[PDB]
């Protein structure tokens, strides 16, 4: 009767079918969740291996056809943009608080009742964790900060490699802080340049006191090496010269032709004579270099680099004073270039990295840039190491902007269960029962972390869920709120005391991200799949 | 056996579904028959001397440093240049140009070197006619080489190379990295110092 | 299309030759800046406008 050229599920069995395909794409990352995770080795059926532990990466990289589970996809894509940790994490919550409201409405529960009952619970959970389960970073120091990083950078093939790891990118995200207007601290990551290079072991990354460059000099007649480096940063291809499309040359006395062919290349020479007259001693362009140019510069015994990445000297002119320069006109209408547009560097060289070279600019004045060269023992494990640690940069740069972080090893789930348990009673007759599974499913999370070490998930969880009932109720012991799981022994520890910390802002934004995953994907009881 | 005109009724649409059911199948087919005698039928039916560049160019080469074929082509960018190739197993010759295409793909990563064989894909082509170097270019054939082995032989990724340049279809050739450098490009929050 | 919008918001009036460009066809407003929304993009806001 209604002749649509599709199919056509409607009630219980689209319902279900949303949810079998959340549990399917959870099911898919729930065995790399916390440090006795495991990592997977993705191929992309042309050779291609790709070694991961995160979530967003496994995601991204799987072909997923039901739409319902492109929405976790996307929301793990979205978890990592805005935050860049917790990426497993929203997927596993979303997918639980989808499977309990599928409960709840095959148990004759309306929707709207389970959704209003989801958004209650989620504003306060949120207003739990702001108000009890936050500790200032201010009285911890540079510890708080370190531990962060060891936390983040658990369940990662730099495990154990944490001790050194997070020195590095502390002192890595450190080395790039400025602070802007309102004098707001405003941590720019991503300008960590990150180089990979396989070869030594892990304990052999370098993290540069400047900018490391993965290019080389254009000519071999060059210098490798300069010590008081007045880098000169250009947006404009050093070649010779050619008239745009507007301009045409035509020849009717035959004596001007070679006056004009000398001109074509003398204007580039006139130009590299100009540039080189202020002391230049790095000259950097986006544009290429040819031959002519290149011999010019070697016989000054001066860098030049051609091709040179867009973002790399952005940064390079920022650390170093710099000025970028598309063309060389000031306001006078003439072509000059002055030493005011020269940046400066205590050293420029060329260094040698596993049978390849790249370019080191160490100590930029007037601003520190920063680099990592990380070295593995091939690129699968250098990719994971550059996506492990761009976890960690972001965790670091979410602790150093927001001063509160939150305790680890499942003690926020715990405590907000409990107390959602708790506040569910005070609220409505269904939206109550909506509270308390959006409680039971937050209990996810520890699960999956015993299960992941093959512990007795059920007792580890029961005892963690007495702690925390019994920090809730007795107001003298509330420190056992930093209780979590201590997944080595498979015992409640202290979190806090043992030093496993997450960035609340995680948290806060993988319970809305989860939230409205849940609330979306449960407002749909029918499926109109149009043929194609 | 009369009353023609008829002019029928809301029939028909009551079995448009059906009808579309075998209409999509039919289309699908006629499209995957159109991709394939864009070639069948339409081709099968019909010292400078030395090269002393030639070993020099081999010794560099060594410096390595049925529905799929309508879904490969139907997308991606129209920029690049895919060079299909067709073969059978057990007839010889196949695999001299299929190692010359393996060499040839090191030097040109643009270019999209794939096979395919043709009993997933006619009997007087799969006879005496499998050696073809299907060029595609912007969705239409700009190369549709059969019978190479007579301008070839029985050949290295020189030869081949040569005979695709001389009709200007190879595009021009352009370091060895440590590994890779990129891992994002987005706003990247460059820096800044504000006094 | 979204030159009329333009300047029915701001107040600006469009310019095709330098010889008509002169400062009573601007549009003043009291901020205009480019902000970042949380690495999720970057969106350009003109907040105030005298004259909206
Ligand atoms: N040393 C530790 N002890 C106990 N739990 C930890 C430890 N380090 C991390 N965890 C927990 O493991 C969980 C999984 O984090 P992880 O999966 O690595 O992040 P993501 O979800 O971004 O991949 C986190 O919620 C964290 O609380
Ligand atoms: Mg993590």
């Amino acid at each position: 009767p209604l002749s649509v050229f599709g199919d056509r599920s409607t009630g219980e069995t689209i319902r279900s079918q949303n949810v079998m395909a959340a549990a399917s794409i959870a099911n898919i990352v729930k065995s790399s969740l916390g440090p006795v995770g495991l990592d997977k080795m993705l191929v992309d059926d042309i050779g291609d291996v790709t070694i991961t532990n995160d979530g967003a990466t496994i995601l991204k990289l799987l072909e997923v056809e039901h739409p319902a589970a492109k929405v976790l996809c996307e929301l793990a894509d979205l978890q990592d943009k805005e935050v860049g940790d917790g990426t497993t994490s929203v997927v596993i919550i979303a997918a639980e608080l989808l499977k309990n409201a599928d409960e709840l409405v095959k148990q004759k529960i309306h929707p709207t009742s389970v959704i209003s009952g989801y958004r209650l619970a989620c504003k306060e959970a949120v207003r739990y964790i702001n108000e009890n389960l936050i500790v200032n970073t201010d009285e911890l120091g540079r510890d708080c900060l370190i531990n962060a990083a060891k936390t983040s950078m658990s369940s990662k093939i730099i495990g154990i490699n944490g001790d050194f790891f997070a020195n590095m990118v502390v002192d890595a995200v450190l080395a790039i802080k400025y602070t802007d207007i309102r004098g707001q601290p405003r941590y720019p990551v991503n300008s960590v340049n990150i180089l990979k290079a396989h070869g030594r072991s892990q304990m052999e990354s370098m993290l540069i006191s400047g900018y490391a460059l993965n290019c080389v000099v254009g000519s071999q007649g060059m210098p490798k090496r300069i010590v008081n480096a007045k880098i000169a940063c250009l947006d404009f291809s050093l070649q010779k010269t050619k008239m745009k499309l507007g301009v045409q040359v035509v020849i009717t006395d035959p004596e001007k032709l070679d006056q004009i062919r000398q001109r074509e290349s003398d204007i580039t020479k006139e130009r590299i004579q100009k540039i080189l007259a202020t002391g230049a001693n790095v000259i950097l362009t986006t544009g290429g270099i040819d031959d002519m140019c290149l011999k010019y510069f070697v016989e000054a015994g001066a860098m030049a680099v051609r091709r040179v990445l867009k973002r790399d000297l952005k940064r390079i002119a920022k650390a170093s004073g710099a000025t970028i320069l598309s063309t060389l006109a000031n306001l006078e209408g003439e072509e000059t270039f002055e030493a005011a547009m020269l940046g400066q560097a205590e050293e420029v060289v060329q260094e040698r990295i596993c049978d390849d070279e790249l370019i080191l600019i160490k100590n930029t004045k007037a601003r520190t840039s920063a680099s990592i060269i990380l070295r593995g023992a091939n690129d699968f494990m250098c990719d994971e190491m550059e996506r492990s640690l761009h976890d960690a940069l972001c965790v670091v740069k979410r602790v150093l902007e927001s001063k509160s972080v939150v305790p680890g090893g499942g003690a926020v789930e715990a405590a907000l269960s409990i107390y959602l348990e708790n506040y569910a009673t005070s609220m409505g007759s269904r939206e109550q029962l909506a509270i308390a599974e959006f409680a039971r499913s937050l209990l996810v999370i520890p699960n999956t972390l015993a299960v992941n070490a093959a512990q007795d998930s059920t007792d580890l969880v029961a005892k963690l869920r007495a702690f925390h009932n019994e920090a809730q109720v007795n107001p003298e012991r509330k420190n056992l709120k930093w209780i979590g799981l201590d997944l080595s022994n498979g015992k409640p520890r202290d979190n806090k005391q043992a030093g496993v910390f997450e960035p609340t802002i995680v948290k806060v934004k993988s319970l809305k991200f989860a939230t409205e995953a849940a609330i979306t994907i449960l407002r749909i009881d029918d499926l109109i799949k149009l043929h194609p | 056996l009369a009353g023609e005109g008829i002019s029928v009724n809301t029939g028909p649409k009551g079995v448009i579904n059906d009808w579309r059911r075998f209409k999509q199948l039919e289309t699908e087919q006629r499209e995957e028959q159109c991709r394939e005698m864009e070639r069948l039928i339409k081709k099968l039916s019909m010292f400078l001397q030395q090269y002393r560049k030639q070993r020099m160019e081999e010794m560099r080469q060594q410096l390595h440093k049925g529905e799929g074929f309508l879904d490969m082509i139907d997308k991606e960018q129209k920029s690049i240049v895919i060079m299909v190739h067709i073969y059978e197993d057990g007839i010889p010759g196949t695999e001299a140009m299929n190692g010359c295409m393996i060499c040839l793909a090191a030097e040109y990563p643009a270019v999209k070197f794939c096979k395919v064989k043709s009993s997933v894909i006619s009997s007087q082509f799969t006879r005496n006619a499998l050696p073809a170097l299907l060029i595609y270019k912007g969705g239409e054939l700009i190369g549709n080489f059969v019978r190479v082995t007579d301008q070839l032989g029985d050949f290295f990724a020189v030869d081949l190379e040569a005979f695709l340049q001389e009709f200007g279809l190879l595009p021009e050739k352009e370091v060895l990295t440590s590994v890779r450098n990129s891992a994002t490009c987005h706003s990247e929050d460059s820096d800044l110092e504000i006094d | 299309e979204d030159i009329e919008f333009i300047c029915k918001t701001i107040g600006t009036k469009p310019v095709a030759h330098i010889d008509q460009f002169t400062a009573d066809m601007l549009g003043s407003a009291e901020l205009a800046e480019e902000v970042n929304l949380n690495g999720s993009g970057k969106l350009l806001k003109i907040t105030g406008c005298a004259s909206p």
